[PDB]
């Protein structure tokens, strides 16, 4: 689940730009886990976990 | 959250949502060999149970 | 510097532009689509399972098309060719039943970043969802935004 995650940040980041901001909605309903190593494997702004 | 980045900043945001891409594909080899030795731990463990 | 020598090439994922067969980026872009779809694919299959995918293409029909086929959709979602505002929930609903009675059990609609109904009223992919929900299916998102 954290590689699919990963492998859409992954497409994300591979591209140019100001005024562009991105969401990942992952799937993930009591933990943060996913959110959190999503976040440090990606280097991710900000977690909402 | 969108709101948040389009409005209190001035940033275009575009939402990508996994949805069921994080249920489906094959196991990462971690999980393959994790869960397979797992399955084999299962067994014994209510074998060796009283 | 009094005659200017201008050339353009295509770089569009959308594949809107005329007189190209093709556009540099539509076949990359509908790789991503694919790529993803064919997560949601690689699942043993579930009794009453639906899956909604919002593709990205402002101006073109074309990678919803093209998913569609690549695919297997059970609908898809066009600006080119809309549907009724007035029963395009319920034509959604009669193709679907009609592929699940079949033995289809991964329904997959997509829905294009332009998607609309012949009035012009956009179509939404939680439109979309609300509707499948009706017909009794657990109904998943997938938007691929700037993965495309």
């Amino acid at each position: 689940s954290l590689d699919r995650i990963c492998r859409a940040i992954d497409y994300i980041d591979a591209t140019a730009s100001h005024s562009r901001a991105f969401i990942v909605e992952v799937m993930g309903r009591h933990c943060g886990w996913l959110g959190l190593l999503a976040g440090l494997a990606t280097s991710a702004d900000y977690i909402l976990i | 959250v969108k709101d948040v980045l389009v409005n209190r900043l001035g940033l275009d945001t575009r939402v990508t949502t996994l949805g069921h891409v994080q249920r489906g594909g094959t196991a990462v080899a971690f999980d393959r060999i994790y869960a397979t030795l797992q399955g084999v731990e299962a067994v014994n463990a209510v074998l060796e149970c009283d | 510097h009094r005659n200017l020598t201008i050339v353009g090439l295509v770089g569009s994922i959308d594949n809107d532009m005329c007189g190209t067969d093709s556009t540099i980026g539509a076949y990359s872009s509908l790789e991503r689509i694919i790529e993803l779809v064919d997560y949601i694919d690689a699942t043993a299959a579930s009794h009453s399972r639906a899956f909604v995918v919002e593709v990205m293409g402002r101006h073109c029909g074309w990678l919803g098309l093209m998913s569609g086929i690549a695919t297997g959709a059970d609908y898809i979602f066009i600006p080119e060719r809309p549907p009724s505002e007035s029963n395009w929930k319920d034509d959604l609903k009669k193709v679907c039943l009609r592929h699940r009675e079949k033995g289809r059990r991964k329904t997959t609609v997509i829905v294009a970043e332009g998607a609309i109904d012949d009035q012009l009223n956009p179509i939404t992919s939680e439109e979309v969802k609300d509707v499948l929900v009706e017909i009794g299916l657990d109904t998943r998102i997938t938007r691929l935004g700037h993965v495309q």
